[PDB]
């Protein structure tokens, strides 16, 4: 017993179902990947440690 | 035979006369200490084979610093009067460093080190870098001590 709306809400979300939506319209497309976010990193070490 | 010293642990101590507590300040880079001796060479008439070395006069190097510009230290408020020409005062600087536990294994122990030379870093909008800045002192005599000398 898990009555499909808590399916909606507990189960995650699958990646087949997806729409593309690119300026003023959307366009039907099969894969879409690289939304990634990503940063450097600055360092600094002294003597002391 | 013992292990030999590696170079990624140090303190600098500072002791000026304009401010009353000796302070220690974490550096990134101390340069490194020389000390020359200057001979020159004389040509003897009727020797060709071997050379006379004379000596005459020690010349020491200088003692460059690098650290991150951090918040307003005793030394840098120190260099900023110096080089605003308001003192001309002048620290006996303690250089150590150290081993496993904590212990001092070699001093360089300067004398009346004058601060001359500030160096920023550069501003780039694309860097990902810390802002270090270049100190720089002359020093009159150095005195090395401890037990690997």
């Amino acid at each position: 017993a898990i009555t499909a709306d808590d399916i909606a809400v507990q189960y995650p979300i699958p990646t087949y179902r997806f729409i593309v939506t690119l300026g003023d319209e959307q366009v039907p497309f099969t894969s879409a990947s690289g939304l990634d976010i990503n940063f450097d990193t600055i360092e600094y070490r002294d003597g002391t440690g | 035979m013992s292990t030999p010293a590696v170079s990624h642990r140090f303190l600098v101590n500072f002791l000026f006369n304009n401010i009353p507590n000796p302070f220690d300040i974490a550096f990134q880079r101390i340069s490194g200490l020389s000390r020359t001796l200057e001979v020159s060479q004389h040509r003897e008439g009727g020797e060709n084979v071997r050379n006379l070395w004379l000596a005459e006069q020690v010349n020491h190097g200088s003692l460059v610093l690098e650290r991150g510009v951090m918040n307003a230290s005793p030394l840098t408020l120190q260099f900023d009067r110096v080089l605003r020409r308001e003192s001309t005062q002048w620290a006996n600087v303690v250089i150590m460093l150290l081993n496993e536990l904590s212990l001092p294994v070699t001093t360089w122990t300067l004398s009346h080190a004058l601060p001359v030379r500030w160096q920023m870093g550069d501003l780039d909008a694309g860097s990902n870098q810390v802002l270090i800045n270049t100190l720089e002192l002359r020093y009159q005599d150095m005195r090395m001590l401890g037990v690997k000398l």
